């Protein structure tokens, strides 16, 4: 029997895809943060890597044990200061994002979750990186005064860029900075300051002898 | 089945600030969900610090988030919120130590209790994924330090996978028993409702749910949640013929609390207000169009207005409805006993 039909049909989709937002301070205090995304369906969104730190970030086919990677179960991909870890519909049981072993300490990132989970459509599920190396020209302190309310923690390596400016020119004060076993004290004009620095180099005082505006950042 | 219950023997430190994420193991479904910052709230100074008033102690945890599949979300609440649903719910005697403007002797401490608790009905745990109750801690009062932990006490209740049928299976999808009752206590936050004498328009309660009450508490930017400002309040059914379901004047509405909840008012500024007394049952808005019911108040000031509602949602709910007459009577039985589970 041959069969000839034709059927104009409307459909609609109402499946519920509930919103997610999780940002946990990820340090040496806070080693790891989990966000739970269930099994059962599917998430889709960012893993933002908003900080200095670099992380480790482990998505697990199986819930209620892991904490490493169970092998084939979950996959890992490290993630360093702003590369953003991109899901499009790959089912997860849980997130864990360890605070890496091997960064400089002190530094942390604040992993922010913000995707949803749907039901798991029938595409592919997918993960990349989105903005893989900002350059970063990765900025510390902005304030104004003649010191710093805080100490610093000098994210990478790089130059060490201090820009004081003021009504004035000339020699306005001092800055110490320490690594490890070493401290050094440095000179500081209006202008641009310029130091090399290695990574996890803290800025431990400043001391200007006039009210400046007082602009921190490391050229990385 | 058996309810049963426990405390999970892993704590966590209540410290400024911060985020503490908890996992509530999914052994049976749960019933209530207890937690306690238990401790002490130490002063060192040499001049005795007295303990700042409400909602003392309840903001020392700013914010609540009991959900799952990390999503889905069954509780949120702010301490403050929480913590006057639980004073009203319970004749002012929930745990809550020390009481506000409570002097800590000069370098020398007192005691810190206090207690939340997320009614769940009967909340089937084992089928769902991750239920995690997050509680956002906020600051540490002003000359004195918190020394505390969280004591998760879980109520489980051995549903098994007989009785799962005999109250009508699982749902269209079968993620659930058919006969579910989530719990969800979600509270929304309005700012600077302008001050007027005639009730000025706060907020809609929006669909998706059955509304049992409803706790309004205003915050002046001087008084905290001890000012007076909440003068009128108003339930207007917006959607049909418009209507007041409620008019009453904050005293009087502050009176139905007296007979009510048999407590003295939290604060000046606060007061419940249970659907089932101006309705017929419970509120329901599962279907009803959003903005169909909006709650106003006259303000002295203009300041923020904090509503905290006590609702729960049906996830089969027109499995429920389109259920025969005959299974819906013992359907609809289970569905009514576990909605008043969830008071608190």
């Amino acid at each position: 029997e041959v069969f000839k039909e034709v059927k104009e049909k409307f459909e609609r989709y109402k499946f519920d895809v509930v919103y997610v937002d999780r940002e946990y301070p990820v340090s040496s205090n806070n080693l790891n943060v989990f966000f739970e995304i269930g099994e059962r369906n599917s998430f889709s969104g960012l893993l933002i890597n908003e900080g200095q730190a670099v992380i480790d970030v482990l998505l697990l086919k199986k819930s209620h044990e892991g904490l490493s990677p169970i092998p084939g179960e979950g996959t890992g991909i490290q993630l360093s200061a702003g590369q953003i870890l991109k899901f499009y519909n790959v089912p997860i049981a849980e997130i864990i994002v360890e605070y890496d072993p091997s960064n400089v300490s002190g530094v942390s990132s604040n992993v922010k979750l913000k995707g949803t989970i749907h039901p798991l459509f029938e595409v592919p599920s997918q993960i990349s990186i989105e903005n893989f190396q900002p350059t970063e020209n990765y900025l510390i302190y902005s304030g104004f005064g003649t010191s710093l309310p805080q100490t610093y923690t000098i994210p990478a390596n790089g130059y060490l860029i201090i820009s004081i400016t003021n009504t004035s020119t000339g020699n306005i004060g001092q800055i110490t900075l320490t690594i490890g076993s070493t401290t050094m004290t440095f000179n500081l004009q209006t202008g641009e300051n310029k130091i090399p620095v290695i990574a996890g180099t803290q800025i431990t005082n400043l001391t200007l002898t006039s009210s400046s505006a007082i602009l921190i950042y490391e050229e990385v | 089945g058996e309810i049963y219950t426990e405390t999970l023997q892993q704590t966590y430190a209540w410290t400024a600030g911060t985020n503490i994420p908890i996992k509530i193991p999914r052994n049976n479904f749960i019933r209530k969900i207890r937690v306690q910052l238990i401790g002490s709230i130490s002063n060192s100074g040499t001049a005795a610090v007295t303990l700042p008033s409400a909602p003392f102690p309840y903001n020392l945890v700013q914010t609540f988030n009991l959900s799952y599949e990390g999503s889905k979300t069954l509780y949120s609440v702010s301490g403050t919120g929480l913590g006057i649903l639980m004073y009203y719910t319970t004749k002012g005697q929930n745990p809550a130590y020390p009481a506000p403007g409570t002097s800590v002797p000069a370098s020398g401490s007192v005691n810190l209790n206090v207690m939340w608790e997320f009614d769940l009905a009967r909340f089937p745990a084992t089928m769902v994924q991750n239920i995690i109750l997050s509680i956002l801690t906020g600051q540490a009062p002003s000359g004195v330090s918190i020394n505390a932990s969280f004591y998760i006490t879980i109520t489980y209740e051995r549903v098994t996978a007989q009785e799962i049928l005999s109250e009508g299976g699982l749902g269209a999808d079968g993620e659930m028993p058919l006969a579910t009752v989530l719990p969800k206590v979600i509270e929304i936050p309005t700012f600077n409702v302008p001050a007027s004498s005639a009730p000025i328009h706060v907020a809609y309660l929006q669909p998706g749910q059955i509304y049992k009450r409803q706790l309004v508490y205003v915050i002046n930017s001087t008084s905290g949640i001890n000012n007076t400002d909440p003068t009128e309040y108003e339930l207007k059914i917006v959607r049909g013929v418009p209507t007041d379901k409620i008019k009453v004047s904050w005293a009087a509405l502050q009176a139905e609390n007296q007979a009510e909840y048999q407590v003295a008012p939290y604060s000046g500024a606060s007061a419940i207000i249970d659907f089932r007394k101006y309705f017929n049952g419970d509120l329901d808005l599962t279907h009803a169009p959003s903005d169909s019911i909006e709650y106003d108040l006259a303000l002295q000031n203009q300041d923020n207005v904090y509503s905290l509602y006590v609702s729960y949602v049906l996830p089969y709910y027109d499995q429920l409805a389109a259920l025969p007459a005959q299974v819906a009577a013992i359907v609809q039985q289970y569905v009514a006993r576990q909605k008043r589970r969830i008071k608190r």
